[PDB]
RNA sequence: AGAAGUCCAUUGAACCUUAUCAUUUAGAGGAAGCAGAAGUCGUAACAAGGUUUCCGUAGGUGAACCUGCGGAAGGAUCAUUG
RNA sequence: UAGGAUAGGGGCCUACCAUGGUGGUGACGGGUGACGGAGAAUUAGGGUUCGAUUCCGGAGAGGGAGCCUGAGAAACGGCUACCACAUCCAAGGAAGGCAGCAGGCGCGCAAAUUACCCAAUCCUGACACGGGGAGGUAGUGACAAUAAAUAACAAUACCGGGCGCAUUAGUGUCUGGUAAUUGGAAUGAGUACAAUCUAAAUCCCUUAACGAGGAUCCAUUGGAGGGCAAGUCUGGUGCCAGCAGCCGCGGUAAUUCCAGCUCCAAUAGCGUAUAUUUAAGUUGUUGCAGUUAAAAAGCUCGUAGUUGGACCUUGGGCCGGCCGGCAUCGCGCUCCUAGCCCGGCAUCGUUACUUUGAAGAAAUUAGAGUGCUCAAAGCAAGCCAUCGCUCUGGAUACAUUAGCAUGGGAUAACAUCAUAGGAUUCCGGUCCUAUUGUGUUGGCCUUCGGGAUCGGAGUAAUGAUUAAUAGGGACAGUCGGGGGCAUUCGUAUUUCAUAGUCAGAGGUGAAAUUCUUGGAUUUAUGAAAGACGAACAACUGCGAAAGCAUUUGCCAAGGAUGUUUUCAUUAAUCAAGAACGAAAGUUGGGGGCUCGAAGACGAUCAGAUACCGUCCUAGUCUCAACCAUAAACGAUGCCGACCAGGGAUCGGCGGAUGUUGCUUAUAGGACUCCGCCGGCACCUUAUGAGAAAUCAAAGUCUUUGGGUUCCGGGGGGAGUAUGGUCGCAAGGCUGAAACUUAAAGGAAUUGA
């Protein structure tokens, strides 16, 4: 049972700081491998397309899903993007400066797209909103 | 392996919970006398009796059948005056009814005496 | 229960409550003293004593007789001995348990009874060391430890 | 009164040699784990799963696995006065 | 210790000397994407996270270092030197420091004008006057925050329901409306004379004149399967493209994609990414769990740590209207306060706790007052005859911990009356200081005061709570397959011997390998060897667990019972540390019956590196030394209390008449009945608990608090990598991360 006496504070106390560490979230933000990621502990991230390559979906369903190589800018590192719109990949040409953000779900894979966790946001300094949906052109 | 004053009022709510008439208590002390002295002005239990063969003692308890649960705050906090409302509210049923005992260099009462005679103290247990 | 079993154990003497002595007993205090000194001088302890007083003549309980415990008696008359009674035979049994050892050295569970007895003898010496029964330089050798007793 | 220069001290940047730490970076070769997909070989487990299953240890084998020793029931027996 | 230095204390530094100082209450080291605080976000309460930034404190001016001036600097809008970088050159030389304001490059997801002014607030100089990129003003500015447009009203109308006839109608009620229907009234968005604002401008507030028919003065962002509010509408596409936080949708009839219409939510705002709080009682002090879902160490000992039984008056009264002031059987006062002989006095145990007070920056928070037109705000303002000015305000509170002071003395700590070295109304003695009798100064000392030593008469109620259904120790008769050493025995198995017999024996579902007329298997007597200890033998015993079963002897140990013996709190649980720890395994001797990992064969089979059969090596046994693990299981740590009924059973004890193939009679042993302690368990039952299975402890839990140790936080990766440590080795202990994934899992139900 629990420790209960008047003079048992620092067991208290230095056993919930042991036990801390047990838990996913805590040791997630305490431990520092959130610096080693790809976009070191920042929101969004520019990059320049290397390639388009297109990755399959997982069994429960069927398609292709389009998705950009990106080389990250502060770090060389190399990610693949998805690129959410129908025919919005026409829009995506080579080597052109790209704005990413997260995909949700913070660094883990969404949906049924196998092991991509970034979305393309930005090309050319113009939204893939406004291309879809035609209130700008680059 | 002994604390009394939660033998006592332990054994006190299994008895009056299977609705016995008579119980005994049998390490007892000045403190749990006290107690049973603020259960008893308050209306909870019948009289009581100590039996000394010789020892550290016995006493018998008469049950009047209106005391629902009575308990020890074992690890016995400090208590001042003004935190008496928030421990009422996390032990006592309601704000109307319900009594926690403080022991205080003014002797062993209940908050709302404490209130009246504004002195705190350290908590020993309740009872409703 | 037990300090160093499982046992539960509750069989003990209950002493009444008269705390006078018996209307029957017609023995004045100063013999009961002159009793328990010569006893003593003889090389029995307090315990002992108490039997015989108990057995042969009559007496229930000396505190109750005499108003003073045997103990007291012993040591206002200079005849209390220097290690307390239950460390002197703790003391004794955990030679006894040493001196079978060397004699079986692969007697594993005496082996546990020997540490179960000299943890015994360390706590009641650390007790009377506390309590200034004892010099608070005495120590316990297993080496030096028969020429103390018997 | 007194400048240049100079002598010994003192604070001491900076550079060098070895050692050492700490952090990032290459590698012939090896060996893992994961995910995926209509490949291959078997049938290990779930029924007494067709040799009850499993735990520790030890050896052996394409693979699952097999065997010896001791243990458990989470057993397929709460049961012999019949 | 003595110096030197400094404005000054100080190993600050020098000489000499001593050997210390910090550390499981975490030193030293490492990380910090770490300046500290006031504070910020979220907050039922408790908490969690943040704090570069305008106030306070510190620090720096590319990196170090050294300085001059000066009251003040180790200054950088000062100097000197070096390192890094870099500029002008007439090639000898010269000058550098924007983490000031604006601006530029670079870095980036990420941040404004190379503007005006000292007019406000203040600082500064010789100074009323100069200066101020401090500071203000304007500009850019959907960072956040406040208020608040995009329409109101009328009758018409195809109509649409209640309410008037409610019959049978029909319309008329608040108008609910597709109505680009008809009709005027209203207004500020915009524009702009003017005044006002302002340092000069500008914006706002006033304002002349303009300025509204609904196509415009035109509202967006997200959605419409569920969670979750809102379409089983219409086209397209056909597991494609695509959507989808999650579950899922899409494979020719898509409520989910691409679009239209329509509807939904918020609305000048709304979506998305990341971080963080809430939800999260999924970090649990309040307040979670650990039989089976993740999770009690194999077991016991043990130091620190945490926890700790009962006991020593404020009890019996007066007193005035919750408390003062007394009195009972209240250890004293010279000195401070000191009533008209009189309460309420100070040092000869400390703390925690609690009460009250002081001293605590502002801003922020809470909060009193006040109509900036409301609000976010701000600290103002309100009245006068809104006439030579009146009344003013600019409260108050919170502030954990530590420090200061005050009352209380229950609760709990730590220190402590058995060596009386105790207190004590009094007596002088070893000895010194010296006052008013020295109007002066003092100066050894007579009655006198004080330490303090001090031999004794003094008085007194003369001074040690009890003996825990806490614990230890002693004693008594016992009990046990508890341990160790020696010793006794048993049949069986294998081998051999001796004798008899002749064809098979073995093994299997069936066979084969194997043995066999040098006689196998069988029978009989005996010997040797090594292992094992049947039956009795159990919902039985003993042990800390692992474990322990032939006899007898010896050695120490142990529980329970009994007790009018003893000590007196000595105790519970436990980091460090330590003993023991099945089997297998390792090293070396001994042994070597049986069985038997590996191996060799025989079968079976599609194969059979297996199950089955035969022969067997290590091993199994023993000694010395290692190893330290098991489903080491009751998958349930230990100590304590309470809580239900019953019958058995083992140990001990007590009480019963009634019988023994017992016993000079009895007592006792065997049996029967009753009771009390202590064990291993079992049966029935909820008034209980639980997800249930189940459990009389897994009960006494949202009505949550007896004490303590270990340990869990979705499934994997993984008991893996790495470092340390132990081991001869096998391995043991300690023990991650990347990555991956939407369930894995427990109990029970119905089916198959
Ligand atoms: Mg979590
Ligand atoms: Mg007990
Ligand atoms: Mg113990
Ligand atoms: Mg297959
Ligand atoms: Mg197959
Ligand atoms: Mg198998
Ligand atoms: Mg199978
Ligand atoms: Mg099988
Ligand atoms: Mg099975
Ligand atoms: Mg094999
Ligand atoms: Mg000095
Ligand atoms: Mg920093
Ligand atoms: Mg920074
Ligand atoms: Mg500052
Ligand atoms: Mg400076
Ligand atoms: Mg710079
Ligand atoms: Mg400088
Ligand atoms: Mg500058
Ligand atoms: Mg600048
Ligand atoms: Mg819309
Ligand atoms: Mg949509
Ligand atoms: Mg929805
Ligand atoms: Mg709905
Ligand atoms: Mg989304
Ligand atoms: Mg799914
Ligand atoms: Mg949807
Ligand atoms: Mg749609
Ligand atoms: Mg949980
Ligand atoms: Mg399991
Ligand atoms: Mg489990
Ligand atoms: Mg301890
Ligand atoms: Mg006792
Ligand atoms: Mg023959
Ligand atoms: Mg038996
Ligand atoms: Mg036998
Ligand atoms: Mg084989
Ligand atoms: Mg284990
Ligand atoms: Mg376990
Ligand atoms: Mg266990
Ligand atoms: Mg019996
Ligand atoms: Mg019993
Ligand atoms: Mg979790
Ligand atoms: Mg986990
Ligand atoms: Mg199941």
């Amino acid at each position: 049972g629990k420790t209960r006496g008047m003079g048992a504070g620092r067991k208290l106390k230095t056993h919930r700081r042991n036990q801390r560490w047990a838990d996913k979230a805590y040791k997630k933000s305490h431990l520092g491998n959130e610096w080693k990621k790809p976009f070191a502990g920042s929101s969004h991230a520019k990059g320049i397309v290397l390639e388009k390559i297109g990755i399959e979906a997982k069994q429960p369903n069927s398609a292709i899903r389009k998705c950009a190589r990106v080389q990250l800018v502060k770090n060389g590192k190399k990610i693949a993007a998805f690129v959410p719109n129908d025919g919005c990949l026409n829009f995506i040409e080579e080597n052109d400066e790209v704005l990413i953000a997260g995909f949700g779900r913070k660094g883990h894979a969404v949906g049924d797209i196998p092991g991509v966790r970034f979305k393309v946001v930005k090309v050319s300094g113009v939204s893939l909103l406004a291309l879809f949906k035609e209130k700008k052109e680059k | 392996g002994r604390r009394i004053l939660n033998d006592a009022l332990r054994t006190m709510v299994n008895a009056e919970r299977r609705g016995k008439a008579t119980a005994q208590l049998q390490p007892i002390s000045g403190v749990m006398i006290s107690f049973l002295n603020i259960m008893k002005h308050r209306g909870y239990i019948k009289n009581f009796e100590v039996f000394d063969p010789h020892r550290v003692g016995k006493i018998t308890v008469e049950l009047q059948g209106r005391i629902k649960d009575c308990k020890a705050l074992t690890y016995r906090q400090d208590l001042r005056a003004t935190e008496i409302e928030k421990y009422r509210t996390r032990m006592l049923p309601t704000r109307q009814w319900g009594y926690v005992v403080v022991t205080t260099p003014n002797g062993v009462l209940d908050h709302e005496e404490a209130i009246r005679q504004n002195v705190g103290g350290q908590v020993l247990g309740y009872f409703h | 229960g037990r300090m160093h079993s499982r046992g539960k154990g509750i069989s003990s003497s209950a002493l009444p409550y008269k705390r006078t002595p018996p209307s029957w007993v017609k023995t004045a205090v100063a013999d009961v003293d002159e009793l328990i000194t010569k006893a003593a001088k003889k090389g029995q302890m307090p315990s002992q004593i108490g039997v015989l007083l108990r057995d042969q003549h009559g007496i229930p309980l000396v505190k109750s007789v005499t108003g003073s415990k045997i103990l007291r008696i012993l040591k206002a008359h200079g005849l209390a001995p220097e290690i307390p009674e239950d460390l002197y035979f703790l003391i004794k049994k955990a030679v006894a348990i040493r001196k079978h050892l060397e004699r079986n050295r692969k007697d594993k569970d005496s082996k546990f009874r020997l540490i179960l007895v000299e943890s015994r003898i360390h706590r009641l010496a650390r007790y009377y060391k506390r309590t200034k029964k004892l010099p608070p330089t005495w120590k316990y050798e297993s080496a030096t430890a028969s020429t103390l007793v018997a």
